[PDB]
């Protein structure tokens, strides 16, 4: 019984790393989107349109 | 001793509408400022449930399946309606549990008794007239607690047989309306658990007679039946149920 | 707090050291997102005591001395607006800090353009 | 560290190695107050005990049953349990419980057995082969025996056939011991099968009356109101103790609360579902469960070229519940905390970094 | 055997939605770049290289 | 349409829901990927005859 609950557990655990690294990895990509922006928005004038 | 009531006027059963009644509490879990969904026997939102008549000529106390669960409200004036009785087959070849409230004390017993076709309790204008039994044979459990008890009293129950407990969840709600259920909501908190471990598939409603032959007292009563479907229950910062979802009713409560 | 539980666990080997591997990964890279995004300077600049811009008005997004937290209006609102094992890793900079690196970021574009992005 | 990065030598950094863990002091069992006690006074020592061939059945049932008392008693000679352990009936749970008394002679004592026969197990009480309870019996030569001899107590002493397990037989019709008719009259042949016992206080041992209690449990799908005794020990608060509220068990500190349950409910659970708030069964007062502080070890270290020294972090632990400086990380022990400020070397999190200049924060 | 083609059939299910997600955060950086490659080619004319 | 099988596979919890979530989220995604790929404008301009 203890091995079937480790299972689910586990099972439970590994799905939330997943999505964490996956939600972590379009967050990064957000980050470094926010990064651009502010070294061509903020530091200086941008002529890319949009 | 048994009487039979050949007095009566014929009248079909009536119905009306649940409205927003018959939440209970699912379990003994405090929750506060949260949204919790559950999925117990409940009484759906908005469904017809069977209205009983009592006025003066009629006289209602027939046999009804339990099915999984029962929903009992009481629009109740001058304490008329005074117990129940359960069981399957209503004499003494099964046994019965045994739900009554006469003038002193609540008495819960488990035995097999012998019922008369027609049982009614009595009133002199004192009560000094029971005729619901003739015969107490074989009891296996006994019980003894305190009291439950225009229109000025509302009582609603509901009654449950799960793996052998008989849960009774009750609320008593003050109104003042004439004629059918009012609309509001009243979270029903349990009483007491029975143990019994009896099987059940029938009851029936216990009455009293006015004696001045027999005269009806003024009453209406209605039965429902619990129908197993999931419930979003709200819980305030005080921890009672103040509203609830039917996730099955229509499409903007699932 | 099972002890039979944890010896049936230590048969699985290190998915548990894989999945705190994996989550301390996490947790590095959102304060390598925040210094990446928000330390585009290494000078605190500050605004001149006196706004006189030639008629630009910078109050809605320069800090506020009067509140404790020394935010902007806007930001300030900004703030308002967004409201068993399991451990919260609070970030490596502050509020506060993000906050003095927009202040700082906001006085560099104020006073002296973009040159403070390329240089001096 | 070096353990945990498996190598020997460490770079400078902050490494997560174990799991601070705050070990609970003491174990809390709450129970509801022993209260319905069976009417075992009323079984054992009552004003008069039954004849055996109409032995009364005592229903014991819906109580709580404490079977130490009566099973420390010095005065039980017998006490023999064929289906149970005798330490273990304040732990089972029954439906219910039959109680069998009567009296009989010494030597017919040990003949309320499982596969022994005998007159009284012939035609006075039966016991089936897999017989469970307990069997008690002690000697009542002081309350039963007369010295004008006590005859009021009679016994079946033949019977055309065996009585089946638990069966009660109190008739009266007349024996034929050989093959002559009677119609319930006494002959040469035909006698009444009961009688009297020969108790006497000039009777020794072996002839002393005995009166003896048959337990009998029954494990229908019935509730199992009968319940052993219930060991609720004191409360202990504002430490991290091992409770156990009513069979709920789990490790936390109980605080006091101000969460004013509805007086039908006994566990308080949060959004997630988790119990957070139970209320005492003995004293109804509302406890507040706060888990025992864990956290995360971090070692906060230079490289192992540079220097040996190490700072700890415990993540999210107060100072107070493990050089010592309490950040909103956590308690960071090890490293000294300047009012300077520097170019962040090592992070600790919350605006703190560590460095080496010692090791300082 | 009901248990089997569950824990079977959810981990199948899983390792579907995993790689749905994974292909989808690709897509989401492919349509992201189609975007911007709107915004500074069709309405406006660049100057960054290739 | 096995109803046992669905009462088993109650006791594992929300998977199903964390499945179906996601593939909403994955399927709103693909939505919003077109929308702004494509409707950069809020006007829909005409060639001259
Ligand atoms: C009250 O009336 C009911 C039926 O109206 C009586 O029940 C019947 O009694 C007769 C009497 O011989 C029986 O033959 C029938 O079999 C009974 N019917 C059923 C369905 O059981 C009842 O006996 C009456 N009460 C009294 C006290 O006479
Ligand atoms: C810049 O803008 C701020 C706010 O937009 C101005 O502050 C206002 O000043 C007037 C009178 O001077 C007050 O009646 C308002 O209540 C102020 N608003 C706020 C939000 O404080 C400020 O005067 C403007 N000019 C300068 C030079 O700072
Ligand atoms: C309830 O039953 C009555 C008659 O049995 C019927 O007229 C009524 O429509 C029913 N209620 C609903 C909601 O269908
Ligand atoms: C109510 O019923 C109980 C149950 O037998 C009985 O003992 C009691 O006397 C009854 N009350 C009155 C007033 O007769
Ligand atoms: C029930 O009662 C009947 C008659 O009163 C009796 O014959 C029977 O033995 C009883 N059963 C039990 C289990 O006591
Ligand atoms: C209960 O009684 C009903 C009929 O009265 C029967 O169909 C059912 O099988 C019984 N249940 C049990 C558990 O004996
Ligand atoms: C909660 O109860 C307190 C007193 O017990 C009362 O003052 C308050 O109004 C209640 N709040 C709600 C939301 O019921
Ligand atoms: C008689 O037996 C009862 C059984 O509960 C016990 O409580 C009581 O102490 C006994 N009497 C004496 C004098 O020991
Ligand atoms: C149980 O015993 C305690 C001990 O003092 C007492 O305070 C309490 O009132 C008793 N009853 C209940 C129902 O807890």
């Amino acid at each position: 019984q203890i091995d079937r609950l480790i299972t689910g557990r586990l099972q439970s655990l590994q799905t939330y790393v997943t999505q964490q690294l996956i939600r972590a990895a379009e967050i990064r990509a957000s980050a470094n989107l926010a990064a651009t922006k502010m070294s061509e928005c903020v530091l200086g004038q941008s002529k890319r349109v949009d | 001793q048994c009487v039979n009531l050949t007095t009566r006027t014929q009248l079909p059963p009536a119905y009306t509408n649940s409205f927003t009644r018959g939440v209970y509490y699912p379990d003994k879990v405090f929750r506060s400022s949260v949204l919790h969904s559950t999925q117990d026997l409940f009484l759906p939102f908005f469904s017809n449930v069977t209205w009983f008549h009592a006025i003066h000529k009629r006289f209602d106390n027939p046999v009804l399946p339990f099915n999984d669960g029962v929903y009992f409200a009481s629009t109740e004036k001058s304490n008329i309606i005074r117990g129940w009785i359960f069981g399957t087959t209503l004499d003494s070849k099964t046994q019965s549990l045994l739900i009554v409230n006469n003038a002193t004390n609540v008495v819960i017993k488990v035995c097999e008794f012998q019922f008369c076709n027609d049982p009614f309790l009595g009133v002199y204008y004192m009560e000094s007239e029971f005729r619901v039994y003739s015969s107490a044979n074989n009891c296996t459990f006994e019980y003894v607690s305190q009291p439950f008890l225009n229109f000025k009293n509302l009582r609603e129950f509901v009654f449950k047989n799960i793996d052998g407990y008989f849960k009774i969840y009750s609320k008593h709600t003050p109104i003042n309306l004439v004629r059918d259920l009012p609309q509001g909501f009243s979270a029903l908190e349990p009483l007491v658990d029975l143990p019994i471990g009896i099987n059940i598939t029938r009851f029936q409603t216990l009455l009293a007679l006015h004696r001045s032959g027999w005269t009806a007292g003024a009453a209406a009563y209605y039965v429902g039946y619990l129908q197993p479907r999931t419930f979003l229950l709200k819980y305030n910062e005080n921890g009672t149920i103040t509203d609830a979802v039917d996730c099955a009713l229509d499409p903007l409560s699932e | 707090d099972s002890t039979e539980c944890s010896n049936l666990l230590l048969q699985y080997g290190s998915f548990c050291t894989q999945l705190n591997r994996a989550l301390t990964g996490i947790a590095v890279e959102q304060d390598k997102n925040t210094q990446e995004v928000f330390a585009q300077v290494k000078q605190i600049y500050k605004t001149p005591p006196i706004k006189d811009f030639g008629g630009f008005n910078f109050s809605q997004i320069l800090p506020d001395p009067s509140k404790p937290s020394k935010r902007s209006p806007i930001e300030d609102l900004l703030f308002n607006k967004v409201t068993n094992g399991l451990t919260v890793l609070p970030p490596l900079l502050t509020d506060e800090m993000i906050a003095q690196y927009t202040s700082a970021l906001l006085a560099g574009t104020i006073t002296s353009g973009w040159t403070f992005g390329a240089g001096p | 560290t070096k353990c945990t990065l498996k190598s020997f030598t460490v770079e400078k950094g902050i490494y997560q190695t174990s799991n601070f863990r705050v070990q609970p002091t003491e174990s809390i069992v709450r129970f509801p107050n022993i209260t319905n006690l069976c009417p075992f006074g009323e079984v054992f020592n009552a004003t008069r005990f039954a004849s055996v061939y109409a032995w009364n059945r005592k229903r014991i049932s819906n109580c709580v049953a404490d079977y130490s008392v009566l099973y420390n008693s010095a005065s039980f000679s017998t006490f023999k349990c064929y289906g149970v352990s005798p330490t273990k009936l304040n732990d089972l749970c029954f439906t219910n419980v039959y109680a069998d008394s009567f009296v009989i002679r010494g030597d017919e004592v040990r003949q309320i057995a499982p596969g022994q026969t005998g007159k009284i197990a012939d035609y006075n009480y039966k016991l089936p082969d897999d017989f469970t309870g307990c069997v008690i019996a002690w000697n009542s030569n002081n309350l039963d025996s007369k010295v004008g001899g006590n005859y009021n107590y009679r016994y079946r002493l033949f019977r055309k056939s065996n009585l089946k397990p638990f069966e009660r037989d109190i008739s009266t019709e007349i024996y034929q011991a050989g093959s002559t008719p009677c119609n319930g009259v006494e002959g040469f042949n035909c006698y009444f099968p009961l009688q009297s016992y020969g108790f006497q206080p000039t009777n020794g041992v072996g002839y002393q009356p005995y009166r003896v209690v048959v337990l009998s449990f029954e494990l229908l799908h019935a509730p199992a109101t009968v319940c052993g005794p219930k060991k609720s020990t004191n409360l202990v608060k504002n430490k991290c103790v091992n409770f156990n509220f009513n069979g709920l068990t789990g490790t936390g500190v109980l605080t006091e609360s101000n969460k004013k349950f509805l007086p039908f409910q006994q566990f308080g659970r949060d959004i997630a579902d988790t119990t957070d708030a139970v209320r005492d069964p003995q004293t109804l007062e509302i406890l507040d469960i706060t888990p025992c502080s864990f956290g995360g070890v971090s070692v906060i270290t230079p490289g192992t070229n540079t220097s040996n020294q190490v700072a700890v972090l415990y993540q999210g632990v107060n100072c107070t519940e493990v050089n010592v400086f309490q950040t909103r990380a956590g308690c960071l022990i090890g490293a000294e905390h300047v009012n300077n400020s520097y170019e962040c070397d090592i992070p600790i999190g919350a605006g703190i970094c560590a460095s080496y200049q010692s090791i300082i924060a």
